[PDB]
């Protein structure tokens, strides 16, 4: 079956 | 000549720079720091159907690298995003709004490649900034050339940088180093001054 | 001065130490070696809702770093566990029962951080050992301070170590370096003598 | 003696070799470059049931390392494939058909192991090539010994290499360094000349 | 939907 | 429940 990827989007900075 | 203590200091400094993401510059395009691709605004991924993921021997789906991987630090051979042909582009929302001062591109070393050639590497490229996050018409920040005969990691300083800020940038690949099917991008970094 | 052969030996030794997890000490808190967090005995994770995981454009769930990541070697910016405020704690079942002799804490380098500041870093901290694996009252093994002006990786030797053994330890963060919202822990290591 | 500029050149060259997968040789067994295991032709994985994966506290399944991990670069303690006893084997489809010239095996350093011992390391081993991809009878390419007292990464050159090509190879472990339960393989590399 | 993590627990050492 | 692994098989080289 088809190809594939989880997508990640930020709308603000994560903790660093 | 040099003293023993001096040699140790030189080595210590060199390994500290090595450990600081090799180049010692903060990367606002690093995914784990908060950057992300705008997938609808990148080139279609080159889909090859040569990598098959399965379970208990039963077929499932094909494995391909998405544009996210250009924002990820692992750069072993094949840990790269590929698009078809020698022209392509990727749009990145940086982790913060910055005044860009430089970008960095890297490719796999020739020593780790068959025949010591890296023809899939990007050659001429351009960086655009999008003043308003949702605008579709970008401002040219700089044009550069990745040197296939240079060091694997290459940093490019905006020659006359024009201090406004941006959070959305585009990497536009204009040519590659001759691969007839695809171009491979291992990692793209953006450096600059925060607010 | 020094000879060429001597310089090569110095560099060889330095890179070998670099390759041995930088510090050349076995880490009984490394997750891949058999360590694990006791999740019900850690601080609540700081949940931010800024990182969204999706499929085909359809929203799914939020992405956050769990306490497991303090036992994992990747320490690029953001590959850290965050809790709310300047006081928090994590409880770890080590991979074996040991006599602890030192702990190591590291944080992202200033050079890779905006404004060259790391205010989310832990400052004062304390290490406790739980003689019986299921007991809730711990024994103080040592109190230390992570120096924001020091090297990114810092190792702390138990000043007068009192040789009984432990498999369950607690990292208790008492203060941070001034971040008003959270504290970030990149990686915690525990060193000592096995049975 | 040596000059300061000479010391810097030595360090630069050493770090460049370090960055080129430590040894500066292309690896046709690297999974990300296109290599894969033939799972039905490897030894059964040593299953231990000590690592439990769960969700919200509810049990799910056991975690074990598959033969794929011998083709992956992370070699922190426990990032290794284990089989039962001191004899085992793995079959790999290389990323391209090559004339093999060397193989590389590595193990975790003694410094990162309890008691500074690595008895689970492979000792005597042999490499076979399968001229036709689907044939079951292999040709001996070389016999070597991984030295537990040597450097963690060891490269072995086929002493009198007999230039035909292969894409399917077998790593056959004949003995280990004394562990009474299992043998652990951290990473296996194959080097040679492409067509 | 909500946040998330697989949990890993050891009750004995894995092979190393 | 039982043990586990996704399997990856190539029938040709991926982009590098
Ligand atoms: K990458
Ligand atoms: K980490
Ligand atoms: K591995």
């Amino acid at each position: 079956a088809r190809s594939f990827t989880l997508m990640l989007r930020y709308n603000g900075p994560p903790p660093t | 000549g040099v003293t023993e203590e001096q040699v140790h200091h030189i080595v210590k400094d060199a390994l500290q720079r090595y450990s600081e993401d090799r180049i010692g510059l903060a990367d606002y395009a690093l995914e784990s720091g908060g950057a992300s691709v705008i997938s609808t605004r990148c080139s279609e991924t080159y889909e090859t159907k040569t990598a098959l993921i399965s379970l208990f021997g039963i077929p499932l789906w094909y494995h391909s690298q998405s544009p996210r991987v250009i924002l990820q630090p692992d750069v072993h051979p094949g840990n790269c995003w590929a698009f078809q042909g020698p022209q392509g582009f990727a749009v990145v929302r940086l982790s913060a709004r910055i005044r860009p001062t430089a970008v960095t591109l890297e490719h796999v070393p020739k020593a780790l490649s068959p025949n010591s050639t890296i023809s899939s590497a990007p050659k001429d490229f351009a960086i655009f900034g999008f003043d308003e996050d949702l605008q579709q018409e970008g401002t040219l920040l700089g044009k550069f050339t990745y040197d296939q005969d240079g060091e694997p990691i290459q940093t490019f300083h905006f020659q006359a940088p024009g201090r406004g800020t941006y959070q959305v940038v585009e990497l536009r690949i204009l040519t590659n180093w001759g691969h007839p099917e695809y171009t491979c991008i291992y990692r793209f970094r953006v450096h600059g001054e925060p607010a």
